[PDB]
């Protein structure tokens, strides 16, 4: 199951 | 940046015995970067049919990627992988070999 | 937070309104939302970013669009009695942020009818204390009444001696329909204001019971015998007797 | 729908513990939030858990139960400001919809010492022509039933806190626009007590 | 019985040539089961062991959303360090992204981990506690700060040691006959006469699983790292790997060389005698 919260660098 | 030069090992996924249908591997690992052309031979001749997993890599960030085709070894037939990556000055050549 | 106007709105069948919201998170994920009654909360049109945006569970009869990232204006070209709802903004980090709460907006009410000769504003009317309960309790309380008001748009407060009380005041929560077989009927507010005997009894306390309802805006031309319904204060009043 | 809770208002008493629970369908869920909406407000949030267990703030305590699919939210020591309706939501990720519950309304109703209830017949004003009658000082165990002569408007029970004097009192009121209205049978559809004080 | 499920993540700008490409694999173990491939047709995350298929639709609609999200991060990232490096627009840029967490005989929570990489190299990473970032360079540092003030490890904290667990338990039993697997290596040794002084031995070890494995050339207690060739343990492609070792030895002493086999699937370590 996929991370759910990626965020920009 | 980086850059990796590819480690080439060109096998059969079982012990080759001729007539005997098999499946034919070039593993290509530790380059970086991803962009890179593999294509597997049957006396000089381009494979079609050949299959490549997904693009994926190890501790290191570096590469690797598998390339497969069907195939029955006889004693003639020669097989080879040919790889090209900006890390080789001349598409590379590696032929198959049995015994090892 | 998030930010949204108007927070009343009255139309007729036909008009075209347009719900501001705005947001100071950089966040690039804002949605819309009707509350009603029988189904709470249902999504209308939502945005995961600038340039965005994408139907909810019911976006028919609502336009939406996102050209920056601060607002998100829902649209109504046609207005349609059963647009008549309380509409709620609300924003999500999106992928600017890990913080996964979505934020909402304070909330605009809107109604829709198919005459604007539908819009009456309140008549306030204040009760004064009767005499049994100032006896029996030495307590007085007050009870005011707003009544005929249409669109249940209204602010209820008290007054005395000139400034706004929150002690013992205790409006109803919700207006009530005169006419509970309509669907152009009025309402009816209630509320209590409650003080002890003796400061009720004190001749220089004057008690205000007032009610802001929200209308028509001077620019709507208005053609009635009657006064235009414009968003009013309307107010009454009462003072501390002797008895 | 995907996300459900408790249908049903949820009446405690003031300094008692309210409870609620939240059951959600996507096993993929992965933040739980539980939101607080006083009538006519919009909704707040009170509460977020991201991973399963329990997470205490205040006098709220969530729990979380990936593997029961289950979240609650624990209330202690209720005040009577704590009545509102609450909202669970779910979601999956940050570009996941959130998905709210029905919501679960929570009704705290205040400790009345000496129940004193009467129906006082307030009046006068010169502008109006009703008369209205109100029902105050009861207990919280006495709903106030609806009216019966459409005629006749009766509201809901609400509770006035007198700050100062250290009092709560229940009240709800009837007014009507004819000269055979008597708060006599104003309320008299409901359950009221024998210790009516009816003055007059 | 330790186990383990990771995500690899590459993004790769084209310059002149449109968007980057994305390339999503997923990971239990070294068996893969999900991928993700901007050049395929699907454009939806797709199974790659029979054990997640049947996932409900569930599962793959908010799999593909997830997927893309991190797609469009990555777009946009390629663009942002672009210009913290204040690069052309002429190269191809790499990013790389790799996330999982490691359990143990219990599968308990073991590890977890969060790690970023631009151009073959470290930019950014989570630390072993989950709570803070070690930024690898001046550049790195803003997004280092940009994070701390999104909590974005707070988030990814709560999926390692949790969400990430539950679901490869998850796998791990759905996927019981696969995975929970053990294959032993077929090993075996073969002599290769290159002079009239000397000889090659390669030691082989074949299809075995999982890929851990470590084979050693020794003198009856010797080492002999030094005049030994290892190959990177390679896939057959049926879910087994391959692998062997080899020294130059001298016609003679080869009878007193032994090769050592280390593998899970093994009691005992073998010893190969020529």
């Amino acid at each position: 199951l996929l991370f759910g919260y990626a965020v920009y660098v | 940046m980086i850059q990796r030069t590819p480690k080439i090992q060109v096998y059969s996924r079982h012990p080759a015995e001729n007539g005997k249908s098999n499946f034919l591997n070039c593993y290509v690992s530790g380059f970086h970067p991803s962009d890179i052309e593999v294509d597997l031979l049957k006396n000089g001749e381009r494979i079609e049919k050949v299959e490549h997993s997904d693009l994926s890599f190890s501790k290191d960030w570096s590469f690797y990627l598998l390339y497969y085709t069907e195939f029955t070894p006889t004693e003639k037939d020669e097989y080879a992988c040919r790889v090209n990556h900006v890390t080789l000055s001349q598409p590379k050549i590696v032929k198959w070999d049995r015994d090892m | 937070g998030v930010t949204q106007t108007p927070k009343f709105q009255v139309l007729k069948t036909g008009q075209s309104m347009t719900l501001q919201c705005a947001q100071d998170m950089n966040h690039e994920y804002m949605s819309w939302y009707r509350q009603d009654p029988g189904m709470g909360l249902r999504l209308i049109h939502y945005s995961v970013g600038a340039g965005i945006t994408d139907q909810g569970e019911v976006p028919n009869g609502y336009n939406v669009s996102r050209s920056t990232t601060e607002d998100f204006p829902l649209r109504l070209l046609s207005a349609a009695p059963s647009q008549t709802s309380v509409y709620f903004c609300a924003s999500r980090p999106g992928l600017a942020g890990g913080r996964p709460e979505q934020y909402f907006g304070p909330g605009t009410r809107l109604t829709v009818t198919e005459d604007l000769k539908n819009v009456f504003p309140p008549e306030v009317a204040v009760f004064e204390p009767s005499a049994e309960e100032i006896s029996h309790t030495q307590k007085a309380t007050l009870v005011c009444l707003a009544t005929g008001f249409y669109p249940d748009h209204v602010e209820l407060s008290w007054w005395v001696n000139g400034k706004e009380v929150h002690s013992g005041v205790s409006t109803d929560p919700q207006p009530l329909k005169e006419q509970p077989a309509l669907n152009d009927s009025r309402y009816a507010l209630s509320s209590r204001l409650r003080v002890s005997a003796t400061f009720w009894q004190n001749p220089r306390n004057h008690f205000r019971c007032q009610v802001q309802f929200y209308g028509l805006s001077e620019n709507d031309e208005w053609t009635q015998d009657r006064a235009k319904p414009v968003t009013q204060i309307v107010s009454a009043e009462a003072w501390g007797r002797a008895d | 729908k995907e996300v459900e809770q408790n249908s049903g208002p949820l009446s405690v008493p003031e300094g008692a513990i309210a409870s609620l629970n939240c059951t959600y369908s996507d096993r993929g869920s992965q933040s739980f939030f539980w939101y607080r909406q006083y009538s006519g407000k919009s909704p707040e949030l009170i509460m977020s858990i991201y991973s399963n267990g329990d997470k205490e703030d205040g006098r709220f305590t969530a729990q979380l139960n990936k593997a029961s699919q289950y979240v609650s939210l624990l209330i202690r020591d209720s005040q009577p400001s704590d009545s509102a309706t609450y909202l669970c939501a779910v979601t999956t990720d940050s570009w996941g919809k959130l998905q709210f519950g029905a919501g679960t309304q929570v009704v705290v109703t205040p400790d009345i010492q000496n129940p004193d209830p009467a129906v006082y017949q307030l009046r006068d004003s010169k502008s109006s022509d009703k008369s209205v009658c109100l029902f105050t000082d009861f207990d919280s165990q006495t709903n106030v039933s609806q009216s019966k002569d459409k005629d006749v408007y009766i509201t809901d029970k609400t509770v006035l806190d007198m700050r100062s004097m250290d009092f709560k009192s229940n009240s709800a009121v009837a007014w009507s626009n004819k000269s055979d209205f008597a708060c006599a049978n104003a309320f008299n559809n409901s359950i009221i007590p024998e210790d009516t004080f009816f003055p007059s | 019985g330790s186990h383990s499920m990771r995500y690899f993540f590459t993004s790769v700008s084209r310059p002149g040539r449109g968007e980057p490409r994305f390339i999503a694999v997923g990971y239990v173990d070294d068996t893969q089961f999900v991928r993700f491939d901007s050049d395929a047709a699907s454009q939806r995350m797709e199974p790659r062991a029979p054990w997640i298929e049947q996932e409900g639709p569930e599962y793959w609609d908010g799999e593909t959303r997830k997927v893309k999200a991190h797609s469009q991060t990555h777009r946009v990232d390629l663009g942002t360090l672009r210009g913290y490096y204040n690069q052309s627009e002429a190269g191809s840029h790499t990013v790389q992204r790799m996330y999982g967490c490691d359990v143990g005989s219990d599968w308990r929570f073991l590890r977890g981990y969060h790690q970023y990489a631009y151009d073959g190299k470290d930019y950014i990473a989570l630390k072993e506690d989950l709570r803070s970032w070690t930024a690898a360079d001046m550049a790195a540092q803003t997004t280092k700060h940009k994070w701390e003030a999104a909590h974005v490890a707070e988030q990814l904290r709560a999926y390692l040691e949790g969400t990430c667990v539950e679901w490869l338990r998850r796998y791990l039993e759905n996927g019981k006959e696969t995975l929970q697997r053990t294959d032993a290596p077929k090993t075996h040794m073969t002599h290769h006469a290159v002079s009239d002084h000397e000889a090659t031995l390669r030691c082989w070890a074949l299809s075995f699983y999982p890929a851990e494995i470590t084979l050693t050339w020794q003198r009856d207690g010797e080492d002999q790292t030094q005049d030994t060739e290892l190959v990177e343990t390679r896939p057959a492609g049926d879910g087994t790997f391959q692998k062997w070792a080899a020294v130059v030895v001298p016609s003679g002493q080869e009878q007193r060389y032994t090769c050592h086999v280390q593998h899970e699937g093994l009691p005992k370590p073998l010893t190969l005698r020529w």
